[PDB]
DNA sequence: CTGGAGAATCCCGGTGCCGAGGCCGCTCAATTGGTCGTAGACAGCTCTAGCACCGCTTAAACGCACGTACGCGCTGTCCCCCGCGTTTTAACCGCCAAGGGGATTACTCCCTAGTCTCCAGGCACGTGTCAGATATATACATCCTGT
DNA sequence: ACAGGATGTATATATCTGACACGTGCCTGGAGACTAGGGAGTAATCCCCTTGGCGGTTAAAACGCGGGGGACAGCGCGTACGTGCGTTTAAGCGGTGCTAGAGCTGTCTACGACCAATTGAGCGGCCTCGGCACCGGGATTCTCCAG
């Protein structure tokens, strides 16, 4: 007989798991490329410091997870436990970013 | 008579005329607008004092502040305050 | 080095962002979200890197290093820690 | 000793706002050991820019409620109807300024 | 009987008070939980009356706010009522507490 | 005629409260709000007085004034316009 | 002068923060015209003694692990479960900190 | 051949061994708390700034340094940095 | 529900490493004695606001009534996101090299504090009148009933 | 859907007040010439990290194959608070008066920068070895599934 399991055991195991755990989650080189590419705006044939990159990753992905967490008490809060986009913004606006 | 207090009253008054020379402005009015302008004030010279410090220079000169204003004010309002303060350093330059 | 960049925001992948979900404790996650949360994101790196440049432009350098990334970090109430 | 006429350097800049008051300040105000001469004319032409800002929408305010003279009630509406503006202000409180009228949408009767 | 129905003079209070803006709290009792307050750290304290009007002006701009973000909450999960959990999620995201 | 004052935490009535949240733009309130709002608004002046009179103190002053209401406001990045500065 | 021998203004309060150092960068970092001789002993004395107190929990948190040097992820866990250091930093983020085991009731299995 | 930039390296140490002589610190770590110091630092020193500038007085003595740290820290640390502190302080008064 | 199963994680134990603790020049920042300007500590005068305090009007607040909308519990449904197999994609990982820029070292000169002085803008001190703050009586929104 | 009616609200008109616009008096902070130190622009160099760039291994992003619980419309029910009536009750308002500490003024002497001379704490750079990072293999728990 086959062997699966159910829907959310793994999800809660990799929770304990990376919470357990610290290195950074986002992919190097593509994060990498899309900071470059949003630099461009600004001025052209930026060069960037290796820990700059690795400053942004870090920083962006405790921002992403802070915001997660709160996006998170707030659908806990309307009974529900899948986050949906406007949890997203309703964190936003009782933060003060929009 | 007593210690004599400073403010920008007579300036926004100036500046009401010019935009507006039929309108005035109330007491309550006169204090918020002071406060505001002595908000805004600190917040330039404070992130002119650290743009400063961090690149170990010890002078606060126009790039300061414009990069300053740069970083407090959002967007086109800081651009046109850049736009303003320049004709207004080049035209002081000769004068 | 005549190069420029295009459609490099779908570097942020789906596993990636369920991965920054699950250390922030999401358990279950719409699959609107990850069109919503690149939007986020991008948000957030605008700002950021924009004043990091005008730091950079500041100090007549053509190289963003860490401090200025700190700094404008500090400079939005997001101070970061281990860098100077 | 009889020295040249002398005039404001605002009037040098075409300003209104105290160039040599907002430069005294700097001098005594603890934020850099010294203070460039261009600072404070760009620092009085940005904050006579702001002034003239949100006075402007201010004074637009108060002619539409049939009132003159400006108060209070007419700055919270001057600020809080431009979005760059509000966000400058997004951490001020404002005495006797009241809120916007901003009822939610699914409040409303029908 | 002209009784209205639910709401309706609620509606007008929001639309009337919104309109206005004299302060909403009784001067004097508050004035008392001011200095009652207070005594807690230095016994006959004196206050400037711009002072506890300052705190007035502060506390109502303050709760105001504070409502108004709890009233996205509880719209937010589909009631009409504010209750205290949503003001707990209100005061938790923004870091107070 | 020195006087310990007790229980004006009930100066907030309940009417002044609805007024509040009036202006906040809420429509419905449930009765158990009112004195967990007195309790949210205790906290608040207790943050806020206490460094007030922890500003006092520094002044060697006895008199709590506009100014130093100002400043603890300041303090916690709740800018006040309108009464000195 | 074949003076006295020098002992660091650290050993005469008993602290092992540079007072001299904090003394120099006060002066030099415009904060106030004049420095008070107390001031930087006094701070030094309130740095170290912070100091203290959060490599205590870290060291207490790193030996509740088996493990003898600090890293990190002790550093966060042991900021964050103090209820006053984590009021006093609750705006900063720790670099590879990572986040305090935080699950909420509602989700584990029923 | 390289430019000297301090630190608070061999000060967290220091203090390491005397509250846990059998425990080491990574390079990571020793960075995080070197920043973690330089930014108490600014904030104590910022408020003492202020403090000292809206009184009208010129200098930062240990009444703007205790002022500022009751302002900024909360309850007990605040309260138990002040018994160090002053401490310290009083014994320095001393030597 | 209650044991049988089967795997994911945890534990236990082993091997070269390079991060971390220590040593060794070695350089400049802390210390330390005077030394002096001047900043805030202290005594004391003035008075205005702060606070204690009386009298009445009335508007704000409290107790109730009732009923109508409000939260919330259960039920049923598509759908859609999670788990895993598989596979292609492409990041990691190491690896080579050319080099651009940045982190410095002379070198200056020019840009901004520093002093004295002159006097004109800026602030208290009144002050008078014109917006203005609320009364009196309009049709119309407007809300509800009832159609 | 569909009018009728009965009440808040904006409209228009009106009367004394005092807030603010303006005059006046007077005062000290802005400016202007001059001086004098030293901060940051300008040139040129070393090297070192930053970036381009090849070859292969393998982790990982991607598609899909179910499928099972999750969001959400809907129904329905019992508190519950909004509206309003009616009644205190106590705040508003004015109205007195005392006085006490803000707030300034005029004394200073104490306390912190200024200077340089000296030298020992801190750092850079460069060592060695020991937890440590991950592999090899059994056990416990953990999750699940059949009786």
């Amino acid at each position: 007989k086959p062997h699966r399991y159910r829907p959310g055991t793994v999800a809660l195991r990799e929770i304990r798991r990376y919470q357990k755990s610290t290195e950074l989650l986002i992919r190097k080189l593509p994060f990498q490329r899309l900071v470059r590419e949003i630099a461009q705006d600004f001025k052209t044939d930026l060069r960037f410091q290796s820990s700059a990159v690795m400053a942004l990753q870090e920083a962006s992905e405790a921002y992403l997870v802070a915001l997660f967490e709160d996006t998170n008490l707030c659908a806990i809060h309307a009974k529900r436990v899948t986050i949906m986009p406007k949890d997203i913004q309703l964190a936003r606006r009782i933060r003060g970013e929009r | 008579r007593k210690t004599r207090k400073e403010s920008y009253a007579i300036y926004v008054y100036k500046v009401l005329k010019q935009v507006h020379p039929d309108t005035g402005i109330s007491s309550k009015a006169m204090s918020i607008m002071n406060s505001f302008v002595n908000d805004v004030f600190e917040r330039i010279a404070g992130e002119a004092s650290r743009l400063a410090h961090y690149n170990k220079r010890s002078t606060i000169t126009s790039r300061e502040i414009q990069t300053a204003v740069r970083l407090l004010l959002p967007g086109e309002l800081a651009k046109h305050a850049v736009s303003e303060g320049t004709k207004a350093v080049t035209k002081y330059t000769s004068a | 080095h005549r190069k420029v960049l295009r459609d490099n925001i779908q570097g942020i992948t789906k596993p990636a962002i369920r991965r920054l979900a699950r250390r922030g404790g999401v358990k279950r996650i719409s699959g609107l979200i990850y069109e919503e949360t690149r939007g986020v994101l991008k948000v957030f790196l605008e700002n950021v890197i924009r004043d990091a440049v005008t730091y950079t432009e500041h100090a007549k350098r053509k190289t963003v290093t860490a401090m200025d990334v700190v700094y404008a970090l500090k400079r939005q109430g997001r101070t970061l820690y281990g860098f100077g | 000793k009889t020295r040249a006429k002398a005039k404001t350097r605002s009037s040098r800049a075409g300003l209104q706002f105290p160039v040599g008051r907002v430069h005294r300040l700097l001098r005594k105000g603890n934020y850099a050991e010294r203070v460039g001469a261009g600072a404070p004319v760009y620092l009085a032409a940005v904050l006579e820019y702001l002034t003239a800002e949100i006075l402007e929408l201010a004074g637009n305010a108060a002619r539409d409620n049939k009132k003159t003279r400006i108060i209070p009630r007419h700055l919270q509406l001057a600020v809080r109807n431009d979005e760059e503006l509000n966000k400058l202000l997004g951490r001020v409180t404002i005495a006797q300024g009241g809120v916007l009228p901003n009822i939610q949408s699914v409040l409303l009767p029908k």
